[PDB]
């Protein structure tokens, strides 16, 4: 009974053959044993790519944003509201078109891989710059894509929550007079009993 | 000749123009931010809540919670200002004419609910079709159940594609029509 | 931790200028105790998985 | 008195006969089923109308049907105990 | 031993009954699974498993009650204004119950103290705590901790006894042992233990509070160390109950401690007497009643009778400090125990029927016709007499002939035995009052009290008629001669013999629940109107009394229209006009919901299941049309289940309606 390389105190996750993290098989909960892991790979790749683009845009907006005629909020979270509804509508339209056409209308966890079991996360976009590495460094390129995607996902999460704890821009990290985060102003039962809101 | 008295109080538009087809042109209604009954009702709400607030200590937590309630009430007053309310009640109205572009319109909630309700029904139907057994209805196949639940998002297209391709309905000669009404 | 806190070792923040007895309540009201609980929760989820997979003999 | 009729769909269960609390039903030989027997109701004057026979009948729709006739009730069909009608 | 405690049956629902082993073919399977869940008798395996299940389930429920007590204690320690209530109980309403500020629910919390807003509780837990010498938050913390520990202990014991007990287990059948140890060690040796608790913690504390030292020098005096106060410090001679404590408006706690000591002594002496006492006559009862259902019915009847005695004794035999003036608390303590008395009496009747069907009955079932016939006659006699005095008064008052009605100012029906029942209390010829509030004044019983007591007797007798008719006619009847083979609960025997619907003892309980509900709704209304009209209320310094209802009972309760107008209409003004009023918004809403639920029950009560089955089939056609096939086939509720659902909704809705109606009014008036 082998153990996973990543978490050595847990059994090695089966159904996680070599895709990217075959050297550090990491599935403690076991979604790969519960779900079609090809769909899981597709979701992870789409999340990683969307988050790479999201980190780049989130960083860029406060400084080199400002499309001619669009208004500029310093807090990049507020940029959704302080943007033209027309540009946002066209952008969502383009995203939906790309999502629908790429999978030939089989955009569904049941129907995603039912007849066109092409490859997990492959869309034929820019494949001309791949496969010249003799299927050995192409796997390394896929590994780099996955690592950058996961790092970008965690980074975008951190950027969003930093902008929330600061309630301002992003890059003025630890702004003047910030003196630490205590901004979560939502009451809680433990908060109610601790702060003596109830009782007495 | 004063249609108000002719019809026992109710008033008629008496004008045939397309510009009056909107709900905002109705003489029964009026924007809430300039309606006397709206002002009086929300002022009475503020007065009652404030009178309750003074009954407690100044530095207590109840005082702070009542301040938060007062802020919520004032935010509600300023938020419903653009909503239409009747010229006699002051209570804002919900628009059910398919306007799509008025405060308090019922088109957006209708669209959202219809989408999510079709999603729920489609997920349930997909699970029932893919589990053609009674054992799978008492002991839910949770992976398949959540797979169908996630797959239900494309219901407005998949359902129509099944309707036109003869995969949703079934001919009446394949299900029990009902009790016999004749034979002799 | 108790030794270090009693002997005077502190984090460079004025919010931590409390005795070790009140450290728990002060930091619960400050916030870091909730975050520590979240992190110990994820680590204990992994520990619970370890126990479940060891007692069942999977590992 | 009620009306207890036996139809051809009977398969000779004998369950209807066993369920009857007043010995209304009986088994008669026949040749329309693999059991070579069908039910009969020679004594429906003793049929109270409990319809236990209908509960016990396993055919798709009951091979034995009890038709209630309330404007027809006799002392036996009513289960009269304190009072005699004879 | 415990290696057989496996989770493999958790996924296998319905394992306990062999009738559910075929699988969930229809939706009736679900309801049957829920119905047979606690029916240990009919479940699979030997009789030893029945004993194990019964005992362990008793322990689990005991743990549940302990958890509820722990929750109440924690609410009192950390979610209550018990501090200011301790300091000034006559100006602060008890409240250990808050509501979150969501969806405007903030409107439910009301001003109870200058530093607290919440829902006024009427459970009387604050008076219990004060009578239990609980002053600091630490005491409530440790009470909650002990109750949680008891919950864990009882849960673990219930878990253990499913395998400690075995096929050879027999300790539950040793009824001599059970009776002796229960009686002595609990009723005697624990009553004296509580007497010790009171003598050593209440009398050291409650007199200190009554002495005006709510300070009690903090812990310098309150934390015991007061052996210079004497046990009978302020008995003031007199007789227990004749003279109340003027400060707390209750019986002196020294007298309560003496009562508990003497009752424990009496119970211990009775346990000693039981070694040689009167027997050999209840001996047929002794041998024939060794069964689960019979002892369950006996205990249910006994506990329900004790509950009604508690209901009548908690109101005008004031034991708790500062409780007689807290009128909503008094009302709740009476009425809740009244309802529990009714419900547990009905359960006793049901389990008597079950015992008759499972075990073998006794001699009284052979002359059942004279019994259940003279019961019928007495029910008819007191129904055509008690109620009609109301109908007669109503008709002759409508006709304008008030001199011909049954009233005090007219033809009067004197309550002869009650008026000569000055034995109870036998207090001095005046009243007692604490602070603008009446503690207790003797209820002057007149004509209206006579008529309403006869109404109570009539309703009790009809409910008893239904129960005893179900019990005695369980095995067989002149109508159906093999009801024993039909089981305990069945819809009918068929449309034959004119119609046999609702002959089962279960259906007799089904009707008896309606009649018990109707019986003590009148009890609730009689109490609620009589106390307001003739006991509760304000005072005048010139010894004049201004009650809440201004003496409406003796002049209006003689006619049904009086009940409709002065009780259900005039006294419902508080609940009906309770919208946007901070404390009583939920009571108005719950009044509306109780009406809705009560009317909703009628759909199940009046309709049969065949119509609903046909409608379900019509809908299932549309479901099958779109390839939506529920393989757990939809079936309408069974006849017995339809009746059960109807009865439950009926009683719940009506109880909620009364509940809101009484509580909102008493909260507004106080
Ligand atoms: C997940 C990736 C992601 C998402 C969701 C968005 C979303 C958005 N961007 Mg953006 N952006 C991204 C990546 C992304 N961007 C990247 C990678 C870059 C760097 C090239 C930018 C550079 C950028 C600029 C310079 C601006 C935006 C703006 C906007 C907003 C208006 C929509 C728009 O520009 O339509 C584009 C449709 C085609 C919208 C909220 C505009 C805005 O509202 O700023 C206030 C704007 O001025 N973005
Ligand atoms: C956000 C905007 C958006 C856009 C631009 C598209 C665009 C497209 N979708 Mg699509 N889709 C979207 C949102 C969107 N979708 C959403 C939100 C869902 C989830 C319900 C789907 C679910 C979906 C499915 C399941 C399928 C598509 C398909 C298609 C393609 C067929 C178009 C066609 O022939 O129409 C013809 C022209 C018309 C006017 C018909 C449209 C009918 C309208 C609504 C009336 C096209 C590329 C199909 C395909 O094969 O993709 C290549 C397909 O099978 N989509
Ligand atoms: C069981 C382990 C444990 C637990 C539950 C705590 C819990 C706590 N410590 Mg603590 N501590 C521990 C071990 C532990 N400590 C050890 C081993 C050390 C020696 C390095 C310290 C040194 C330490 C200091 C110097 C301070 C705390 C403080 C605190 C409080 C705020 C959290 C914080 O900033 O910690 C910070 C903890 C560290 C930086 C040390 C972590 C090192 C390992 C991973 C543990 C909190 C009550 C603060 C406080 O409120 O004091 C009043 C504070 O100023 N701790
Ligand atoms: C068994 C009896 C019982 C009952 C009826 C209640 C009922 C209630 N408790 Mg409670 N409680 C109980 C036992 C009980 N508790 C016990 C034994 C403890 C000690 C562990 C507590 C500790 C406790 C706290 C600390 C709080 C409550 C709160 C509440 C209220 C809201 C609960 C909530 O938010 O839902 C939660 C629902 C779930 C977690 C779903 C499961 C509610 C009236 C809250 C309250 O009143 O807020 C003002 C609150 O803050 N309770
Ligand atoms: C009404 C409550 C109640 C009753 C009547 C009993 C009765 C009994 N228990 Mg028991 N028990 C209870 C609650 C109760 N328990 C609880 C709450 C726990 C959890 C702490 C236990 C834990 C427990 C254990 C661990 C054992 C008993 C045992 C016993 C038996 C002998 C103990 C004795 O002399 O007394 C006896 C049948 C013993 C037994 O079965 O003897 C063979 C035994 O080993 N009980
Ligand atoms: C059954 C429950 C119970 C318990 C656990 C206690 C516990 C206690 N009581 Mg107590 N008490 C109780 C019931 C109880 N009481 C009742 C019902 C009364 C009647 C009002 C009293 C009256 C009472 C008084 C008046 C005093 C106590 C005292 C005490 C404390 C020390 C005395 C002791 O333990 O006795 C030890 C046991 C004995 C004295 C009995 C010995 C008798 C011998 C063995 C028999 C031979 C006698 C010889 C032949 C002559 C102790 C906290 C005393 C105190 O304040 O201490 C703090 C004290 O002065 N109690
Ligand atoms: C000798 C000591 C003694 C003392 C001081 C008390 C004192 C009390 N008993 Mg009591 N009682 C005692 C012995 C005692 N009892 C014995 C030996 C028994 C067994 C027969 C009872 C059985 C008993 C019952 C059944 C009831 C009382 C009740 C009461 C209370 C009402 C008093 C009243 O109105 O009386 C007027 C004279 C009072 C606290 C009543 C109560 O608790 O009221 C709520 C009640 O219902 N007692
Ligand atoms: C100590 C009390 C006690 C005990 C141990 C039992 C034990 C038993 N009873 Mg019983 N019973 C009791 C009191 C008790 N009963 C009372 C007081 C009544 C009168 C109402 C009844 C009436 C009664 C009947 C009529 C029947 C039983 C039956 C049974 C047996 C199986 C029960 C079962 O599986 O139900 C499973 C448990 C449930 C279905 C609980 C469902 C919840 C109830 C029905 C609704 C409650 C609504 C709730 C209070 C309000 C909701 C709040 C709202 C705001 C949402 C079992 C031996 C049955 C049997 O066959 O006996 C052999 C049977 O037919 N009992
Ligand atoms: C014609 C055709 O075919 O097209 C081709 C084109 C081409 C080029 C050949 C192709 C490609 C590759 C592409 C497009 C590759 C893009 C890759 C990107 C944008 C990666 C971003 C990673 C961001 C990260 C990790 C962010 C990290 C952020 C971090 C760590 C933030 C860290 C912070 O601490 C810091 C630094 C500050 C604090 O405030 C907190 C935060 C912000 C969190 C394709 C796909 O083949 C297709
Ligand atoms: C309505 C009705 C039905 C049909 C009612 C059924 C089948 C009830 C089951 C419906 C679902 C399963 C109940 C689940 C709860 C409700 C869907 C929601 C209740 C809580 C809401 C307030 C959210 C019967 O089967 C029946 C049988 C015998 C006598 C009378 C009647 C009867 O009156
Ligand atoms: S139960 Fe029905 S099928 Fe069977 S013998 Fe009787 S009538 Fe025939
Ligand atoms: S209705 Fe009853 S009595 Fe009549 S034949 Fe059927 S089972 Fe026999
Ligand atoms: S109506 Fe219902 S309860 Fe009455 S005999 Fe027919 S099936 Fe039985």
């Amino acid at each position: 009974k082998e153990t996973s390389a990543s978490v050595p105190f847990l059994p090695k996750p089966k159904n996680l053959a070599g895709w990217v993290g075959g050297e550090t098989e990491f599935d403690p909960i076991g979604f790969s044993n519960w779900f079609d892991m090809k769909w899981l790979r597709e979701a992870e790749l789409k999340h990683g790519r969307v988050c790479m683009m999201a980190t780049v845009g989130f960083v860029l907006q406060p400084y080199i944003g400002a499309y001619p005629g669009v208004e500029m909020p310093a807090d990049s979270l507020q940029a959704v509201y302080a943007a033209p509804s027309e540009a946002w509508f066209a952008f969502i339209f383009a995203a939906g078109y790309i999502e629908s056409s790429s999978y030939n209308g089989k955009i569904t966890q049941l129907n995603m891989f039912e007849d066109s079991d092409r490859v997990p996360g492959n869309l034929g976009w820019g494949s001309t710059r791949l496969e010249g590495m003799s299927k050995e460094e192409s796997e390394l390129m896929q590994l780099k894509e996955l690592k950058n995607g996961r790092l970008a996902m965690l980074a975008f999460s951190g950027m969003v929550h930093h902008n929330i704890v600061v309630k301002g821009a992003l890059f003025p990290l630890v702004p003047d007079g910030w003196t630490g985060p205590e901004p979560w102003a939502v009451g809680s039962i433990m908060n109610n009993x601790x702060x003596x809101x109830x009782x007495x | 000749a004063k249609p108000l008295e002719m019809f026992g109080g109710v008033d008629i538009d008496l004008e045939d123009t397309p510009a009056h087809w909107t709900i905002k042109a109705s003489p029964v209604l009026e924007p809430c931010k300039d309606n006397k009954k709206f002002h009086k009702k929300l002022k009475d709400e503020l007065y009652k809540v404030k009178k309750n607030q003074q009954k407690f200590a100044e530095g207590s937590a109840a005082y702070a919670r009542f301040n938060k309630k007062i802020k919520m009430i004032e935010l509600r007053e300023t938020a419903y200002g653009d909503r239409l309310c009747g010229k006699k009640d002051g209570l804002p109205r919900t628009i059910a004419t398919g306007e799509w572009n008025v405060r308090g319109s019922a088109m957006w909630p209708a669209a959202i609910f219809l989408y999510i309700a079709g999603w729920i029904g489609w997920a349930g139907r997909s699970y029932l079709i893919r589990t053609n057994d009674a054992a799978k209805e008492i002991n839910i196949d949770v992976p398949l159940a959540v797979t169908c639940m996630a797959s239900g998002f494309s219901w407005p297209v998949a359902a129509w594609q099944e309707i036109v391709n003869g995969e949703m309905a079934v001919p009446n000669d394949q299900i029990h029509n009902g009790g016999p009404w004749n034979q002799s | 931790g108790w030794i270090a806190t009693d002997l005077g070792m502190r984090l460079p923040g004025p919010a931590y200028q409390v005795s070790t007895l009140e450290a728990h309540d002060a930091m619960v009201k400050f916030g870091p105790m909730a975050q520590i609980l979240i992190w110990l929760g994820i680590i204990e989820v992994f520990s619970f998985l370890a126990i479940t997979n060891m007692m069942e003999g999977t590992t | 008195s009620h009306a207890v009729k036996i139809y051809d769909t009977c398969i000779g269960c004998t369950l209807c006969v066993r369920a009857c609390p007043t010995d209304v039903l009986e088994m008669v030989p026949a040749s329309i089923n693999a059991a070579k027997q069908v039910a009969s109701s020679p004594r429906v004057e003793d049929c109270v109308g409990c319809k236990r026979c209908e509960t016990a009948c396993p055919t798709d729709f009951l091979s034995i049907r009890v038709y209630l006739q309330d404007n027809e009730e006799t002392q036996y069909s009513l289960g009269l105990d304190l009072v005699d009608w004879s | 031993i415990f290696r057989y405690i496996n989770t493999t049956l958790w996924a296998k629902a319905g394992h306990f009954n062999k009738a559910l082993s075929k699988g969930a073919k229809t939706t009736t399977w679900i309801w049957n699974l829920h119905d047979y869940a606690h029916d240990f008798d009919i479940q699979q395996r030997s009789t030893g498993l029945i004993a194990r299940k019964v005992f362990s389930s008793n322990l689990a429920h005991l743990s549940l009650v302990f958890f509820w007590i722990s929750g109440m204690h924690l609410h009192g320690a950390y979610l209550s204004n018990y501090d200011i209530w301790l300091k000034d109980p006559k100006s602060i309403t008890p409240s250990s119950h808050l509501a979150y500020s969501l969806i405007g629910q903030d409107i439910l919390n009301s001003y109870t103290s200058e530093y607290f807003s919440g829902i006024t509780i009427t459970s009387g837990f604050f008076q219990l705590y004060r009578s239990e010498g609980i002053i600091t938050q630490s005491q409530l913390k440790y009470a909650c901790a002990t109750s949680l520990i008891a919950t864990l202990i009882c849960l673990s014991g219930s878990y253990l006894h499913m395998q400690l007990m075995s096929k050879f287990t027999s300790f539950y059948k040793k009824f001599q042992s059970l009776s002796q140890d229960h009686l002595i060690i609990i009723f005697g040796s624990r009553s004296t233990s509580l007497s010790a608790h009171q003598i050593h913690k209440m009398l050291p504390a409650n007199p200190l509070l009554d002495s005006g030292i709510s300070k009690p020098s903090i812990l310098q005096v309150i934390s015991n160390s007061l052996s210079y106060t004497l046990a009978l410090f302020s008995t003031n001679l007199s007789s227990t109950g004749k003279l109340l404590n003027p400060s707390t408006r209750s019986v002196f706690l020294s007298q309560v401690a003496a009562h508990h000591k003497t009752t424990g002594v009496v119970f211990i002496t009775l346990g000693l007497i039981r070694f040689l006492t009167m027997y050999k006559s209840q001996f047929s009862i002794l041998t024939s009643y060794i069964d689960y259902h019979i002892v369950l019915s006996i205990n249910l009847a006994l506990i329900a009778s004790l509950s009604i005695i508690v209901a009548d004794h908690l109101t005008r035999t004031p034991i708790y400090p500062h409780k007689s003036t807290s009128y909503p608390t008094i009302l709740c303590l009476s009425i809740h125990h009244a309802w529990l008395s009714g419900f547990l009496i009905i359960g006793s009747g049901a389990h008597a029927s079950i015992f008759n069907l499972l075990g073998s009955p006794t001699s009284e079932i052979r002359h059942r016709d004279p019994i259940y016939s003279h019961l019928i006659w007495v029910c008819i006699a007191i129904g055509l007499h008690s109620f009609s005095l109301y109908c007669h008064n109503d008709t002759l008052e409508a006709l304008g002939r008030p001199e011909d009605i049954f009233h005090d100012n007219s033809i009067q029906l004197k309550a002869i035995f009650a008026k000569q029942s000055f034995l109870r209390a036998e207090l001095q010829p005046d009243i007692e009052m604490l602070d603008k509030k009446i503690i207790r004044i003797t209820q002057e019983l007149g004509t209206a009290d006579f008529i309403v007591h006869h109404i109570h007797a009539f309703t009790i007798h009809v409910t008893l008629l239904i129960l005893s008719k179900g019990v005695l006619y369980a095995r067989n009847s002149r109508f159906v001669s093999d009801k024993l083979e039909l089981g305990f609960t069945y819809p009918c025997d068929g449309p034959g013999r004119g119609g046999t619907c609702q002959i089962s003892p279960w259906d007799h309980l089904f009707s008896a629940v309606f009649w018990m509900y109707n019986c003590l709704n009148v009890v609730t209304f009689h109490y609620f109107w009589k106390m307001q009209s003739d006991v509760w209320g304000f005072v005048s310094i010139q010894k004049h009394i201004s009650h809440y209802s201004q003496g409406d009972f003796s002049v209006n309760s003689i006619t049904i229209n009086g009940w409709l107008r002065n009780l259900l209409w005039s006294e419902a003004s508080q609940v009906i006009q309770s919208y946007a009023l901070s404390s009583i918004c939920p009571y108005g809403f719950i009044f509306l919901i109780g009406h809705f639920i009560w009317a909703f029950s009628l759909m199940f009560l009046f309709s049969g299941r065949a119509y609903w089955q046909e409608l379900i089939e019509s809908i299932l056609w549309s479901h099958h049309k779109l390839k939506i096939i529920p393989h757990i086939q939809p079936r309408a509720l069974s006849i017995s289940q339809g009746r059960a659902v109807g009865f439950i909704h009926y009683t719940l809705g009506g109880i909620g309606s009364t509940w809101a109606f009484i509580i909102s009014r008493l909260l507004v008036l106080t």
